[PDB]
């Protein structure tokens, strides 16, 4: 999209504050510069010579033109057989970012046809509109009023019915949109509706690679590999996603951003971020000792204040429908009534 | 004394199990990453009534209407109503005109249906099942005086412990209300918490949470997830200058980067 | 049992009412056969 | 089987009850059993008068009412319950003799060269 | 409201809130950290045992 366009710009938020903290702490100046791409950065094999080389935040640190990798750089074993680490500062796990009759009818006749009979019943025995709006005010609430009383009880225990399984209808079968984390046998198998999907060239990736156990994951993961996260954002807002691997408390503010966005119940690979640092330096010892003096104390209570801490029934479900149906029908009988104006 | 006297006096090589980390152990050791994640902790034990409004006013002004074309339901007509809201069969005034018939049939099944609902909304707050938290965290107003409530409350930590070297590093008065609080044994604050002799505990997190998870009952509740805490990790603490660091390191990443861990 | 958990998944609505209403229909005739009883008296 | 049979019972007590009711203090000696098992129900089919009437159709009322909460709880007993038909039962099925036997004429076989 | 709520939380005794009657296996975490209430054993000198 644009090759080379690079401008100053402001960058706040948590890592800036951290490094101020450090210059306030320490005894020296920075510059803050961004990388070239969206990627941390994979070991792969360039095309000549049969090499695996590396890119992105790695592939600029041991290039020497950065210094300090000031990001949440994922703590793994292949990283830190080349550079040296520092404590970690977050620590977090995984998480899936997700979105969140014909009977009455029946019935209806049915006491239309004992309403019907029950009338030839009074004919038949030694007054029509009476026993009308009679049986009006029996079906919703001498050898007739048996068969009404029967039918009392047949209209208390056919309600008794509907209460009881309209109660079926909305608490126990609810569709599960929740995935309950790994352990879903739908995304153990996968297909073309559970869209699982992950950052291109993440060290995700490199941790499912290792487990070779769910290498179909890795197969189906590549078919949908996104540059940035807020790519995988936008088409999940879209309804173009279904399910995205990240890490817990990104996923969190996000969901303290907008509501609608949901983790998933899992806490698996409960791991910590650091500092991406080089080797062997007197930028170490120092370092460490900041970094744990920040830990002591109520800063990181702080940083959770700044963006971390901070956040951003009904009966409404299927009866604004019936209360509408309920207004339409007084209106449409509105217009019978005027035939009983016209009537009498 | 202890492992730190073991091992900074060079008696043994390096500590494995479990210890706390802070700046004067970092100083005197080199601890190894951390590997398991276990902080501190502390144990304890509108518009629709709108709208019903609105529509009950149009059901009695069309009754009303109706019952001026065609023998006291003039200003009457809100009992009958409201009490066939609540379906309930009270006595009110025999019904006789037809729009007010079957009208008031179609809102009496409305009701129905909204108390039916209304049974719906009562097992949904039955099925979801409270968990009241009275202690947010460090930062409590219980936390600054228990004079403030008339029950003055107690909580107390281990003896001879780097919680109490953590508190009197960031409150001293804390340690000072403590000193009247202190006790000895772990098993021995468990049963005065389970018997009532200890209202809460100071304690790390992961050994409350495995001690809660094997409970009779669960009846101590914890707090949070070390949200308002410390939430620091362990590490594996070896001298200053052992060339085995990054060995055990490489094998910790392994361990971790597996699922094994 | 490892490897059975391994290679074996171990899994496991709508309304319908027909034996009540069945008994709603059989006890209606019932109720339709008395009152044919008592037409003649 | 035997609720109905005690409830019928304690039905023509209460109409003796209140056929003692008329006969101390009015058309409503054998329309006890109407009005009764209207207002078991809670119908509103067009009134109790007499004292030991009101206190007796109030405890038989209330005790309506937790028959009515009892039928819920066998309702929602019922709704826990979720069963499955089988059609065979195994190897002695009455379908491995003919299918003629049965309208439908259904079929099953194995695997070609196979130990089955 | 009084005799909604007496059906609701009747509903509620009686429906959910069922003692756990079955252990459901080895996995009770009850019987991992057994006490004198739990009695369970087996056959003494049993393959069960070994
Ligand atoms: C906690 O540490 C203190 C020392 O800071 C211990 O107090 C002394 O420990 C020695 C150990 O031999 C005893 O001989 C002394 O008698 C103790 N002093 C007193 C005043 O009793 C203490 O034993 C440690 N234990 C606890 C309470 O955690
Ligand atoms: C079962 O095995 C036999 C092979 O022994 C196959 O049946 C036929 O066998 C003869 C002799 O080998 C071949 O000439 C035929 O071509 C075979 N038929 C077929 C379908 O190829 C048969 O392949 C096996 N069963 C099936 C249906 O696969
Ligand atoms: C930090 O380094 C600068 C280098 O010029 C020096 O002037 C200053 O005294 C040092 N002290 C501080 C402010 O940390
Ligand atoms: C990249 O390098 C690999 C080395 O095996 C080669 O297979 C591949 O074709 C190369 N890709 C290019 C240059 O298109
Ligand atoms: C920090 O840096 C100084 C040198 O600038 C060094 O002497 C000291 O040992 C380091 N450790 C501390 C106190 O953090």
């Amino acid at each position: 999209g644009s090759p080379r366009h690079t401008v100053p710009q402001c960058c706040y938020g948590f890592c800036i504050d951290l490094l101020i903290k450090l210059a306030r702490t320490m005894n020296f100046t920075y510059e803050v510069h961004l990388v070239a791409d969206g990627k941390f950065g994979t070991q792969e094999r360039v095309n000549n010579s049969n090499k695996k080389e590396w890119n992105g935040m790695m592939g600029e640190l041991l290039s020497g033109q950065a210094d300090m990798i000031v990001a949440p750089l994922t703590i793994n074993n292949e990283r830190a057989q080349y550079i040296e680490f520092s404590k970690p500062f977050k620590y977090q796990g995984l998480t899936i970012l997700v979105k969140k009759s014909t009977l009455w009818l029946l019935v209806g006749l049915s006491v239309h046809v004992v309403a019907v009979m029950l009338y030839l019943l009074d004919r038949f025995s030694p007054t029509l509109s009476s026993a009308m709006w009679f049986s009006w005010g029996v079906l919703l609430n001498f050898s007739a009023r048996i068969l009404g009383m029967v039918w009392a009880g047949f209209a208390m225990i056919i309600v008794a019915s509907y209460t009881a399984n309209l109660a079926a209808f909305l608490v126990l079968d609810r569709p599960e949109e929740r995935i309950t984390g790994i352990n879903d046998p739908r995304l153990r198998n996968p297909s073309d509706k559970f869209i699982y999907a992950t950052v291109k060239q993440s060290s995700v990736d490199i941790y499912f690679r290792r487990q070779v156990e769910l290498s179909t994951m890795y197969r189906h993961m590549e078919k949908h590999n996104y540059e940035s996260a807020a790519e995988a954002i936008q088409a999940v807002r879209d309804n173009k996603l279904h399910a995205f691997i990240w890490d817990s408390a990104v996923l969190e503010f996000e969901a303290s951003q907008k509501c609608d966005l949901v983790t998933t119940g899992e806490l698996f690979f409960r791991s910590g971020f650091g500092i991406g640092m080089r080797k062997d330096s007197p930028w170490k010892q120092n370092v460490s000792l900041s970094i744990l003096k920040s830990h002591e104390n109520g800063f990181m209570e702080d940083l959770d204040k700044t963006w971390v801490r901070y956040q951003e029934t009904l009966t409404f479900e299927n009866m604004a429908g019936v209360f509408m149906l309920v207004a339409g029908g007084i209106v449409a009988g509105i217009f019978l009534i005027f035939i009983e104006i016209a009537y009498k | 004394n202890g492992m730190i006297g073991e091992v900074v006096y060079q008696r043994a090589v390096m500590a494995v199990g479990s210890l706390t980390i802070n700046e004067e152990r970092s100083e005197v050791v080199d601890f190894s990453v951390p590997f398991v994640e276990t902080g501190i902790s502390v144990m304890v034990s509108a518009s629709v009534w709108v709208m019903m409004f609105v529509m009950l006013l149009i059901v009695s002004a069309i009754a009303v209407f109706v019952f001026e074309y065609f023998s006291f339901t003039i200003g009457k007509a809100i009992w009958l109503l409201w009490g066939l809201v609540f379906n309930n069969s009270v006595p009110v005034q025999n019904p006789k005109g037809t729009t007010s018939k079957i009208m008031v049939s179609v809102w009496a099944f409305f009701a129905v249906i909204f108390l039916a609902s209304y049974t719906a909304n009562l097992a949904a707050f039955m099925i979801q099942e409270e968990f009241v938290d009275q202690v947010t965290g460090l930062s409590d107003k219980k936390f600054q005086r228990p004079h403030d409530y008339s029950p003055p409350f107690r909580f107390g930590t281990v003896p001879n412990g780097s919680t109490e070297r953590n508190i009197r590093n960031n409150y001293p008065y804390m340690h000072q209300y403590m000193t009247r609080f202190n006790q000895r044994g772990v098993e021995d604050a468990l049963v005065s918490l389970k018997t009532g002799k200890l209202d809460a505990f100071i304690y790390d997190a992961a050994v409350l949470n495995y001690k809660a998870g094997r409970d009779e009952g669960c009846k101590l509740v914890t707090i949070g997830s070390g949200y308002i805490f410390a939430t620091t990790g362990y590490g594996i603490a070896l001298q200053k200058g052992s060339p085995w660091k990054r060995q055990i390191d490489l094998a910790l990443l392994q361990f971790v980067g597996d699922g094994e861990m | 049992e490892e490897l059975e958990t391994l290679w074996l998944t171990g899994i496991c609505s709508s309304q319908l009412d027909i034996d009540n209403m069945a008994g709603v229909f059989y006890m209606l005739a019932a109720a339709m056969a008395l009152s044919l009883i008592t037409f003649i008296w």
